[PDB]
C-alpha cells in the first residue's frame, strides 16, 4: 500500500513539474519574440 | 507577467509538499520493508 | 507487476521531463547570449 | 527555434501520454491493491 | 525491496530536477528584468 | 551566470546517474518478477 500511495506521490510530483515545465516554456517563448 | 510568478509559486509550493511527503513515505516504506 | 509497470511509466516521465529540462536550459543560453 | 519548438511539442506529447498512462495504472493498482 | 529502492531513485531524480526547474526560472527571471 | 551553469551542470549530472541508476533497477525489478 505504502508504494502504491508513494507511486501516487510521485505522480502528483512529475504533473506538478510538468506545469512548472510549461510555465517555464511559456517565460522562454515571451522573451524569444521580443529578443527574435 | 504576474500571473506567470503566482503560477509558478502555486505548483513550486505544492512540488514541495509532495517531495517531502514522498520523503517520508519513503522512510515509513523502508521500515515497513525490515 | 502493476507496481513495476507504474514505475517504468514513472520513469520514462521524468526522462521526458529531462529532455524538456536541456530544451528550456538551451533556450535560456541562446537568449542570455544575446542579452549579456 | 523551430526545432526546439518541435522538440518541446514532442516531448511534452510523450509527457502527456505517460502522465495519462500512470494515472490509469494509478487507479488499477489501487483497485488491485483491495 | 528493488521496488522501494526504485522509488528512491526516482524521488532523487525528481529533487534533482525541482532544482533544475528552479535555476531555469532564476535564468528566467534574471533575462525577464533586462527585457522587461 | 557562471554560478548558474555549475549548478545546471550538477544537477544534470546528478539526475543523469539517477536515471541511469533507475533503468538499472528497472531491468533488475522486472528480472526479479518473472
Amino acid at each position: 500500500s505504502g508504494i502504491v500511495q508513494q507511486q501516487n506521490n510521485l505522480l502528483r510530483a512529475i504533473e506538478a513539474q510538468q506545469h512548472l515545465l510549461q510555465l517555464t516554456v511559456w517565460g522562454i517563448k515571451q522573451l524569444q519574440a521580443r529578443i527574435l | 507577467w504576474m500571473e506567470w510568478d503566482r503560477e509558478i509559486n502555486n505548483y513550486t509550493s505544492l512540488i514541495h509538499s509532495l517531495i517531502e511527503e514522498s520523503q517520508n513515505q519513503q522512510e515509513k516504506n523502508e521500515q515497513e520493508l525490515l
